[PDB]
Order: structure tokens, then sequence, then C-alpha cells
């Protein structure tokens, strides 16, 4: 979290967030409900990260021919089309950043 | 251990919040023929378009129905109608008439019992024996 | 304004903090005991008033919690309190006949009444903070 | 034919299309209705309100249909509510958190949500249905909604061979709600019990892209405020979500784990005892303070009432009726935050 | 001063001339009050309904409104939010909100002229396809 | 155009003339004449069939 990062969180919040339910058979704090909420958040703030994005790529041709509203506000929408959240938050992803900074010898 | 049970969900409260008038269309029915719709034509260009001007919510279809009473049929959001024959009546008695059917829900009519209505559980608690200060014969 | 009392001021915060607060409200002088989220069906047609419009109570005799019960003399400063409905319709019932009749007569008069009755809808029962005053 | 013109008219290619095009919703009085009676801003023009109602399996282009605008409303609905109970009951499991959750921002809740508008649906989908109208196909369920959960390896094993699943991994891989991922015609026909998913289905996407096109015209304080007035207002009793297990050895663990003296059970009352239907009153007492209470018509179930009743006190803890959200800093102009309560975790007991 | 004469008890079983004794006083059910100078002419008509009739003295008369208002209770209620409405009379009534205090009445022959949105006003709103909420508000 | 002799006995002024000429018969129909108002057809939540 960059410098100033430690005192961002409590002393016992420091360790609940990184505490796993397998620790002890849960007797000390886990983070299941904070993970749960953490994933609403880097949830939306993915979504937003899409839609704000200053990208148009080329739209879809209707079977039918018809042509779409074509509103402005739909079109950060639109942009969901091509660019999914899931393609970005990937485990593999997430999984590999705490292993660069060191997540795998305090947890 | 605590097992979670998905089988009851949230009720809605129509008014806490937001509210929805619950007449959703008026079915307005005339007849260029019929003499028991001459007041009923009236009210569709003196007193109509300023009604439902003033109820953006509901939706009103104008359609003849030769041969028949001039009706005012509602639809509520709960699925039930509420038609009234409106033969024989004058423009402002059609406006008090259509008035009833926006104000009404489809509910069906009910004898008055009790005012109150309440699904949440008393503050005080329900009255037990074994909570108080005891009773001595 | 009447200052409020001390006794008041001192124990309001205590009957704001409990869970849950009910309150008797009187509409023309007649009570109800409701609750934020209640329906109350009123036995008279409201003059006036429309689906959706909303109405500020201020006439309540009770507000109390579990343990703690605010009393007002005629009834409660309107300060202490904010109780507001809003109106959710007309409701009727049924037409009922009533046939007046004498023994060894017989001309059975008949009287056919269907009231109309107002329906709220209590959205807001809240309990103001007195600190201020 | 001459005594019978068509009431609206409409090109002969309309039949063809999946969906009216855009500019019939200028001519409809359902929709114009449905959008006064939600009182949505004039930002939002009734082609987009237009769009909400049409479903994927009803128009399978990217747009025209409900694909995208119910996915960034699902999010937004999904946030506000997990907030709003980590918030209001800062301990509940992570079982009930899931079932709270799916009880206001669920299927079977949306689906009352869209008919408390007065949504009506079509019978089958085309360019010649009232553009007011819900439309859908529950015959297609080939159609799913991008979620965040992944597909688990063991899945098959999963259903099969009932193999166990954890609740720590179902906020990684499972959906929102805990669930697991990925789980000519003829309409001579009745009913199904996948008919009906189709359909609550259709009706929650249609709720859900109604939050997602006021955040793309209004913003994202319009969205909250809408979904603080539809989905948090519903009435929902927590306490009727729990059912324990041993609840006598999870209160026990309780009291250990926050170093409490041992939970005693003691009868605070009785009477009828040598009947048909006593009446035996027990507490629980840690020390002298009383934990929980429990009448019932037996002793052992009097004792497990009360164990019941002191878990669900804990599990309930709530610091206020109407708290502050953390998506309340968002809103410029905000008092500071103040750090929320964070608990611990449920009890795991034998 | 005035006689505050109300009537207490009934005359149905009394004779008739009692009856009038009433008419002349102006009771004609049970709990009416009225309002009398204080003379003679009245006091001896007191005099035969004494049994019948609660009596006070009262330094000045009531009127019809001022008797009718002590018994009056308090409405208990105030509309603070009025949705929009059509009066037959008048017009139509857009929405006002007495909490923030404006109840302006629109009358007209077209709908423009009504104060509402027309098929016209949302033909332009879907025109104005560029419109975008700002990002930060975003 | 033919004009009654009640028409013309009616006339008094040049204005009574273009009127009884200029003026179409009243629309029999009540849709006819709804169709020629200026708020029912104009209102989003109006249909008129
Ligand atoms: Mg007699």
């Amino acid at each position: 979290l960059g410098q100033g990062g430690s005192r961002m969180l409590s002393e016992e919040t420091k360790w609940l967030a990184v505490t796993h339910k397998s620790f002890d058979y849960g007797r000390r704090g886990y983070n299941t409900r904070l993970a749960f909420l953490g994933r609403q958040i880097i949830a939306l703030e993915t979504t937003r990260s899409i839609l704000t994005s200053p990208v148009l790529n080329e739209p879809i041709v209707d079977k039918y021919g018809r042509t779409p509203y074509n509103h402005a506000a739909l079109a950060n929408i639109d942009k969901l089309i091509y660019t999914q959240p899931l393609d970005i938050m990937d485990k593999t992803k997430i999984a590999r950043m705490g292993i660069d900074f060191g997540l795998l010898t305090v947890m | 251990t605590v097992k979670a049970l998905t089988q009851i969900s949230s009720a809605g409260r129509n008014g806490v919040g937001a509210f929805v008038l619950q007449c959703k269309k008026l079915d307005i029915h005339y007849s260029d023929w019929a003499g028991s719709s001459r007041g009923m034509n009236g009210f569709i260009k003196s007193l109509l378009p300023k009604f439902a001007a003033a109820n953006p919510q509901i939706e009103f279809v104008v359609s003849p129905r030769p041969a028949k009473h001039p009706i005012l049929m509602g639809h509520y959001i709960n699925g039930r109608t509420k038609a009234i024959c409106v033969r024989n009546m004058e423009p402002l008695e059609i406006l008090k008439k259509a008035e009833l059917l926006r104000d009404a829900s489809g509910e069906k009519p009910q004898k008055f019992k009790k005012p109150v209505t309440s699904t949440n559980p008393s503050v005080r608690g329900v009255w037990s024996p074994y909570h108080g200060q005891g009773m001595a014969v | 304004q009447p200052p409020i009392s001390q006794q008041v001021k001192e124990l309001l915060p205590v009957l704001a903090a409990q869970p849950g607060h009910y309150t008797t409200i009187h509409i023309h002088g007649k009570p109800y005991l409701v609750t934020e989220g209640d329906t109350v069906k009123l036995p008279f047609k409201m003059p006036g008033v429309a689906p959706g419009d909303v109405l500020r109570l201020n006439r309540a005799s009770v507000i109390g919690s579990r343990d703690l019960t605010l009393q007002g003399a005629p009834y409660v400063d309107e300060r202490l309190f904010e109780c507001r409905a809003i109106v959710m319709g007309t409701e009727s019932e049924p037409m009922r006949v009533m046939i007046k009749k004498k023994r060894r007569c017989r001309k059975k008069k008949h009287v056919f009444s269907k009231h109309k009755y107002t329906v709220l809808r209590i959205n807001q029962l809240k309990i103001n903070d007195v600190s201020s005053l | 034919n001459d005594r019978f013109p068509p009431l609206e008219p409409l090109p002969p290619a309309a039949e063809s299309l999946p969906s009216p095009l855009p500019e019939r919703a200028l001519t409809s009085a359902k929709l114009a209705a449905l959008h006064a009676r939600l009182n949505l801003s004039p930002k939002i023009p009734l082609q987009t309100l237009a769009r909400t109602l049409v479903d994927a399996s009803a128009d399978e282009n990217p747009q025209f249909n409900n694909a995208n605008l119910a996915f960034v409303g699902q999010t937004l609905i999904n946030y506000h509510i997990a907030e709003w109970l980590l918030c209001k009951y800062p301990r509940l499991p992570q079982g009930i958190l899931f079932s709270a959750m799916k009880a206001y921002a669920g299927p079977k809740p949306l689906l009352q949500i869209a008919r408390s508008w007065g949504v009506d649906t079509a019978a089958v989908p085309g360019g010649e249905v009232d553009p007011g109208l819900l439309q859908f196909d529950a015959l297609k369920p080939g159609v799913a909604i991008t979620n965040f959960g992944y597909k688990r390896t063991e899945l098959a094993y999963l259903e099969k061979f009932k193999w166990r699943r954890g609740m720590a991994s179902r906020v990684v891989l499972d959906d929102d709600f805990g669930d697991v991922v990925r789980s000519d015609v003829s309409y001579d026909r009745y009913g199904n019990p996948d008919t009906r998913a189709a359909a609550e289905r259709a009706h929650a996407y249609f709720v859900r892209a109604v939050v997602g096109a006021i955040y793309a015209h209004c913003g994202r304080e319009a969205a909250k405020a809408f979904v603080k007035a539809h989905i948090m207002s519903r009435t929902l009793d927590i306490a009727k979500l729990f059912e324990f297990k041993y609840p006598t050895r999870e209160l026990a663990a309780l009291c250990a784990r926050e170093d409490f003296e041992p939970p005693v059970a003691r009868l605070l009352s009785e009477t009828g005892r040598q009947s048909r239907t006593p009446v035996f009153v027990v507490g629980i007492y840690s020390g002298s303070d009383k934990l929980g209470e429990g009448a019932a018509s037996s002793l052992d179930h009097a004792r497990f009432k009360a164990a019941m009743n002191a878990l669900k006190a804990w599990y309930l803890y709530s610091p206020g009726e109407n708290p502050r959200v953390p998506s309340d800093m968002l809103e410029e102009g905000a008092k500071p935050w103040t750090p929320a309560y964070i608990d611990m975790g449920e009890v795991i007991s034998r | 001063s005035f006689f505050r004469i109300t009537l207490h008890r009934s005359a149905i079983g009394l004779p008739k001339r009692t009856h009038g004794v009433l008419a002349a006083l102006g009771l004609r059910r049970r709990n009416q009050t009225v309002f009398h100078p204080v003379e003679p002419q009245f006091a001896g008509m007191l005099m035969k309904v004494k049994e019948l009739v609660r009596v006070e003295e009262v330094p000045h008369r009531l009127t019809k409104r001022e008797l009718k208002d002590e018994r009056k209770p308090d409405a208990g209620f105030v509309v603070e939010k009025q949705v929009r409405r059509f009066i037959p009379g008048v017009g139509v009534q857009d929405e006002v909100d007495f909490s923030k205090v404006g109840a302006v009445v629109r009358d007209g022959k077209r709908a423009g002229d009504l104060g509402v949105r027309t098929r016209s006003d949302w033909e332009v709103i879907g025109k104005m396809k560029s419109v975008l909420p700002k990002v930060k508000a975003l | 155009h033919i004009l009654s002799d009640g028409k013309l006995t009616s006339i008094q002024t040049v204005a009574n003339f273009m009127d009884a000429l200029v003026t179409p018969p009243k629309p029999k129909k009540l849709a006819e004449q709804i169709e020629q108002s200026s708020i029912l057809p104009e209102l989003p939540n109006v249909k008129v069939y």
C-alpha cells in the first residue's frame, strides 16, 4: 500500500485481513467476511474502469440491418462487449501479485 | 454450527422509500350510436384530456365499443380489474368515477375490522406470565 | 417556545437508542398505535388527498420503546419526533343491506351503505436529537 | 382486411425482427407510463427504457438487449447491499450473509419488484409486440450473464459424488450468492421447472438493467438512491435465516473464545411438569450475566432454545438501524469517516 | 350577561305545555346549547324546565361558528407534499411541496400549456444523444 | 356547393358566407373528433383506437 500503509489499518485488523480460515481451526479470526466485501469493491472498480476507458472499437453489424439507438451514455456500457472485468480480475494474475509483494511469507 | 435457510425472501412495503400508483391502465370504451354514451363522449372531449395529463403513470386506451354501454375498466398492479358501467352519466359523474379507479387498488372490497395492519413484531413483546412479578391467587 | 424538561432531555437519547419504537398518533382525536412501515385504514374518506400525498402527523400521546415511554400531557411536543405518512389510496367495503321491519307489517325498508376508507402508510417514525434544544 | 385495418402501423418486416425498433418506443403508452410510474429522471429517454425490457433470449445482438445494462446494475445492487449488511450486522456468519444478499438482490425478490412496477410479459418476442412489454423466450436457457465467479475443477464430482465444498472458497470461486458457476418451435406444451427459472431470470435482469440505465444517464448517486428506495426498503427478518446444529456446543465455544465464564443453564421458571404441555423457562448464564433465554415444553429443548437465542443475540448485534456506509464518502462534502466494527468471524465448533 | 342554556334531559313523556317552553327557548335536541339575555321573560321560561336543562351565566354570546369550534378536535396531520392533480374548474395543478414554503395551476387548450411532458418533449429528449453525465458524477 | 335556403336566411354578413363555404361537415365519429384535438393526441400515455 505504499509508504504509510502499515498505519492504515488497525493492529488487530492487520492480522485479521491476513489470516485464512484454515489457520488454527479459526480460533483466531479469519478474513472470509472482509474478502466478500473486497470482491464487491474490486468488481465495481474494475467495471468502472472499462466504462470510463477512453477506447472505442468497431461496432457490431446487425444481421437484420437495424441501427442501434446510438446514445452516448449507452456507448460507455457498450464497451463491455469487447472487454469483460473477468479478463482483468484473473485468479492467476491477482494471485501472482501477492507472491511478488511477499504475501506468501506473512500470510 | 449455523446453516443458512434459503427459502425466505424480503417483502415490499409500497410507500416506504418509494411509492407506486396501483392503477396502471384505464380502458375507456364509448359508443357513437348508443344513447347511454352521450355523457361518456363528452367526458372524452372535455375532461379526459386534462385528467390524463395529470396522471402520466396511468395508460389510457380509448377504443369504441358499439352496441354496448360505456365502461371504465381499470387494470391494477396486483393483476385484477375493476369495470364501472357509466351509462346515462354526465361527464362530471364520469370523472368522479375515474378518480375512484385511480385512488383504488385491485383488492376485493372488505368490511372495516381493524384500522392498523402491521407485519413487524411488537416493540414491547407479547405478554407472558413467566416474565412479570408473578401472580398470587 | 416552552423549553423541554431536563428529565426528558436526559432520557430521550436512551429512548431513541433502543431497537424498536412505537407511537400513538391521533387523527381527528382518534388514536392509532402504529410503527414505521405499518398501514392504517381510516374509517372515513379524508377529503383533499390523492394517492401519493405526504402527511406530517403532529399529535402523538405516547412515543415509547420496550422499556421507556414518553408521555405528553395533552400530546407530545412536535420537536421531539418526526412522523410522516403517505396516502396509499381509497378502499371500499361491500354493499350491505339493512332491512328495517316490524312484525305484522309487510313494508320492508332497505338501507344501502357502501363507505369509503382512506389508507395511509407510515413511512417515517424517528426521535429527534434534543442536545441542541 | 378492409373492415379490420391494423391498429398500429408496422412494416411487413416487423414480425421478422427479434425486437421492436427503437423509434417504436416513442409511440408506446405502456413505456411512457412505466417511465413515470418509477419517477425516472427525464435524462433517461424512452428508447433506453425500452432496451431494458429486451432479454438476450429475445435479441441475441450485444445491443438491443439487457446483457450489458443488467451486468452494470447487478454490480451496483450487489455492492450497495453487501456494504449495507456488513455495517448493520457486522457479525453475520458467511452463510447467513449469502442468504441475506440472495434475499434482497436475488431472482426471487427482483421478480417481486418487477411485478410491483406493473411490467407484463410478451407471449413470444418479436418486432410486432408492444415495446412496453418484457420480451424473453423461456425455451432457450443458453443465455447467461457474466459474473465474477469461476468454474470449480471438481464441479462434476460436487454434484455426483457429493464432494465437500467449503465456505471460505465461495468468496473467490462461486457467484455473489455462493452458488456454483455453470451449475420449428412448437408451443403445444405446458410450463416446466426450467421455464419458470428462465422467466424468473428475465424479470431479474430487467430490474438490474433499469439500475444500469440510471447509472449511465443520471450517475452514481442516482443509482444508489434507486437501489436504496426499491430494494433496501424491503423488510427481511434475518433471525429467521438461522438454522443451528448443536447450538449448545457453539455457545460453549463462543464463551471460551471471548474468555467468558463457561455457560450454565438455569431454570428461571417452570409450570406443568408432569403434564402434556409444560413450560420450562431456561436461561443460560456466564457467571452472573444472562446471555439468552428460551421457553419450551421440554428441559432439553428449552436448553437448546436458550442457547440458540444466545447465539442470535451475538450474531445479530447492530450498531444502529441506519448506519453510515463507506459509500457515503464518495459523495463530496461528507463528514470524516469513523472506523467501523470488524468482527473476527463465526465460531467453529465440534 | 347571558344565560347559557343546555338541554340535559328529554321531554318525551312530559306534558305538551313543556314541549312549548322548550320550543320557545330553541331547544330541539339533547345537549343543544342556546344563549338568551338575563331577563325575567327568559328566567320564568327556565323555571318551567329546570328539571331538564343546565344553566350558566356568561358575559357574552357565542356565535354558531364559535360554539361549534370548542368541540372540534385537532386534525393531527398536515399535507406537506401534494402530487400533480386536475381540478375540473381551474385546471391542472402542478406538484407542490409545502415543506419548502407554490401551487401553480396551468390551464389551456393545448398540451404544452398544461405544463406536462408531451410526445414532442420525449422526441427532443431522445435526439439529445450527446449529453453525458460528468465523469466525476459517474 | 349547394347552400340551403335556411343557411342563406341565416347568413347576414360576409363572414357568415365564408364560414358556410369553408367549414367542412363536422365529423360524426368521436375518433375523428379526437384526432383533431390538441391534447389527447399529444399525451404520451394516451392511445386512441
Ligand atoms: Mg307520540
